[PDB]
RNA sequence: AGUCGUAAAGUGUACUGGAAAGUGCACUU
RNA sequence: GAUUAACCCAAGUCAAUAGAAGCCGGCGUAAAGAGUGUUUUAGAUCAAAUAAAGCUAAAAAAAUAGACUACGAAAGUGGCUUUAACAUAUCUGAACACACAAUAGCUAAGACCCAAACUGGGAUUAGAUACCCCACUAUGCUUAGCAACAGUUAAAUCAACAAAACUGCUCGCCAGAACACUACGAGCCACAGCUUAAAACUCAAA
């Protein structure tokens, strides 16, 4: 399968009409070899349906097409790259389906046929997502898709679709952080009670043609058959955010803020005691089972008190 | 150091010397457990003939078999001496040729 | 024991049993009988005389702790270590101590003063040669006790066991720390 | 490795869920 | 590897092992010397501070003086008045004694004008501003807790680079990479994660 040569940075500057190399405001991975590595780590893609986000110049696109995919849905925001992607599509007829639009609003649930939809408890449904997006867009995207897994909608109408996304090295570590680690944070819990998350490898900044001052991690997500917390996404998000707002103080200092001041002291204690959270646990020392306990007790407290779930302590400190 | 400090500390005290693979003995008797070959560290390239042996002290050790061609098999008795094989890391023992089962190198 | 002391120990409420077992003298034939002896309440197994055990290999202490865990498992004891979530006899922890050398006693006190569930009275059950009295003397002279005087004669009091004439020692203890931010010790006959 | 490709500014520390690095506090030239 | 020839020792030769064989040398940058003062058995010869009360002028913290360089052991001290008040007639000598001082990080309570990591909300390109605006947390606040000393400039000063070299006298410290690496294990946890190490070993370097 012969494909067009990859565009060098010269052609890319000419294409974006910048006429210089220090005005891109973007970093491109123009190394087909690292992209081969990433597509290898994404799994066995033979006759797979790949939803590739943030195509850009097309190193990831070329790497994926080199693997024997069936359909490769591309979603590009910029129109200066559609010409190159159209040349790629013509070089490999029938495999590249290009679309123009934002990945944060694009509806993947209708993109692929309904004959690929496997049940949730069965194997991942032969539909993969691969992404090298701006880090300013991959974090909202992963939050949105985590909500989708919690609701079993969106890209996960086909089942437990696997994701391979590039994040910043720190963000990737935090996504794949263990209990007690110095990178354990909100993002770790939020990703980990819904997915098996693996930080596979780190690409140094020197490998990107405009070299960034950061490293880039590649992280693989596989939705879990049995989520570790069976509560609504927004409730878990609220609990985790209030726990982790004070990362270096005891866990109760952050949990007291879920309740109005009037009943802060007694309600916080009731929460902790109907859970079994030792109040000397600092937030990085809480496993997903501690958060499951807190979420269950908090769901109860909300269900016998309607006003609670909408409470925001800063809206009460304003007055 | 001042004279008072040297009087306090006293004469220099050389640490006890380290015992080598032979534990301070000229040679050691050993039983061959298995024969194999190892590759040198790389300014060099070869397949050096080595064998694992259980020494009379009970410890197991890797030994280098010098010369071209050896007929060592398992359970055979050998005498091993000191001397590092410079290109093999961790191989500090050498088999003595012409003693017990390990015979002399065949002429040519 | 079953006809005199078990009645008081099967009164519902907040309670804890510090069952003490001699490490040298294992298996313990008293272990399968605990469900009837103490009832369905929280239980901590304390392996005593660990200092008198030769160190066969590194990590022998972990092997002893595991062995105690399977010994509890063989009997019909519920093993619920650590955080469990929001009845029958339940073993919360297995802790090796040595009352003579005071090895693991301070860590035992810290563990007892760190959780929500270790609230209420403590009942130090055990066998005769388990070494209960040494542990009672050790725990008596510590911050664990709410001392009103220094002399151990007044700090601990003698009381007749309920429903019997068995006079036994007791000293008053502190509630664990979580119960101030937002109860008596008991030695039972061996 | 090529029988591979190509042409005001800093230092720490803390948090970071719109992190191709940002902000906050303290310092240096 | 064989062969020829040469070299050394020689009734021996010499492979392994073990001894013999070594600190009066240094501590800015190579391994090694500062938080401050007092005292201490010995050794040596070198016998505009600080704390209290009061009081304030421009706009709680102190413009001018201050181009001053004083006080204090150090950190630090520069609005006015008053009251106390600024150890010691040789030097070196504390991990362990007494006073202070600063730097992290958590724990309790308390104040909250203002600012403000995080967290929400508003506006903006065509991956908007990471950057603008609003609101409000942790926090910033307040308590209570966890090389020395004396003399020399004479000499070739002088591995270099710093910071011209010196003596004497005393204390502390230093004898390859290696303040290496590593979790046999231990604690917390409670099946899967976190925190916590020296030594061997290897090398001819660092
Ligand atoms: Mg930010
Ligand atoms: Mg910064
Ligand atoms: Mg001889
Ligand atoms: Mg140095
Ligand atoms: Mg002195
Ligand atoms: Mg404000
Ligand atoms: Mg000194």
């Amino acid at each position: 399968c012969r494909l067009p040569p990859l565009p060098t940075i010269r052609e890319i500057i000419k294409l974006l009409r910048l006429q210089a190399a220090k005005q891109l405001s973007q970093n491109f991975l123009l190394d087909l070899r690292l992209t081969d590595k990433i597509v290898r780590k994404a799994g066995n893609l033979t006759n797979a349906y790949v939803y590739e986000v943030g195509p850009g110049p097309g190193g990831i696109t070329r790497s994926i097409l080199n693997a024997d995919v069936a359909e490769l849905l591309v979603v590009e925001k910029d129109t200066r790259f559609i010409p190159g992607l159209q040349m790629l599509s013509d070089a490999a007829p029938g495999k590249l389906r290009i679309v123009h639009g934002d990945v944060l609003t694009f509806k993947v649930e209708k993109a692929f046929s309904e004959s690929l939809k496997r049940p949730w408890e069965d194997d991942p449904p032969n539909v993969h997502i691969i992404g090298n997006l701006p880090f300013s867009v991959s974090t909202p995207l992963i939050i949105k898709w985590l909500e989708n897994i919690s609701c079993r909608d969106g890209p996960f109408v086909y089942g437990r679709t696997q994701m391979t996304l590039t994040f910043q090295k720190e963000v990737a570590e935090r996504l794949a952080a263990n209990t007690g680690s110095k990178q354990r944070s909100r993002l770790s819990v939020m990703a980990q009670y819904l997915c098996n998350v693996r930080h596979i490898f780190t690409i140094p900044g020197q490998a990107f043609v405009p070299k960034p001052e950061v490293d880039v991690g590649v992280v693989h997500f596989t939705p879990l058959i049995q989520p570790k917390i069976e509560q609504p996404f927004k409730l878990v998000e609220k609990v985790v955010q209030n726990v982790f707002q004070f990362r270096r103080k005891y866990c109760h200092r952050g949990l007291r803020m879920l309740f109005p001041e009037a009943q802060r002291l007694e309600s916080t204690g009731r929460l902790l005691e109907l859970a079994d959270i030792d109040p000397t646990l600092r937030p990085r020392q809480l496993s997903i089972s501690h958060f499951k306990s807190l979420c269950d007790v908090y769901r109860k407290m909300c269900d016998e008190d309607p006003q609670l779930f909408a409470y925001n302590f800063r809206e009460e400190l304003k007055r | 150091a001042t004279l008072n400090q040297m009087h306090r500390l006293g004469p220099p005290k050389r640490p006890p010397r380290k015992l080598g693979p032979t534990e301070g003995r000229p040679q050691l008797k050993g039983v061959v457990l298995c024969t194999f070959t190892r590759k040198p560290k790389k300014p060099n390239s070869a397949n050096r003939k080595c064998c694992r042996v259980r020494l009379s002290t009970g410890r197991e050790a890797v030994c280098f078999i010098p010369g071209e061609g050896h007929t060592l098999q398992e359970h055979q008795i050998v005498l091993v001496e000191g001397g590092r094989t410079q290109d093999l890391p961790g191989v500090k023992l050498t088999v003595v040729r012409g003693k017990y089962d390990c015979g002399h190198v065949q002429k040519k | 024991y079953l006809e005199l002391v078990s009645a008081a120990l099967r009164r519902p409420g907040p309670s804890l049993v510090l069952y003490m077992v001699d490490l040298l003298d294992l298996p313990d034939a008293l272990l399968p009988d605990l469900p009837a002896l103490v009832g369905p309440k929280q239980l901590i197994v304390l392996g005593n005389k660990v200092d008198l055990l030769p160190q066969d290999a590194p990590g022998y202490r972990q092997r002893l702790r595991e062995r105690l865990w399977e010994d509890c498992a063989r009997a019909g004891l519920l093993l619920a270590p650590g955080h469990q979530g929001p009845s029958r006899t339940v073993v919360r922890d297995v802790r090796l101590i040595s009352a003579k050398t005071g090895y693991g006693v301070e860590e035992l006190i810290s563990a007892l003063q760190r959780s929500w569930r270790y609230r209420g009275d403590v009942y130090l059950v055990g066998a005769t040669n388990a070494g209960k009295s040494t542990l009672f003397n050790t725990l008596l002279e510590s911050d664990y006790c709410t001392a009103k005087g220094s002399e151990a004669i007044d700090r601990a009091t003698i009381s007749p066991w309920p429903g019997t004439t068995l006079n036994l020692l007791k000293f008053p203890i502190c509630n664990p720390t979580p119960y101030r931010m937002f109860h008596w010790f008991y030695d039972t006959p061996g």
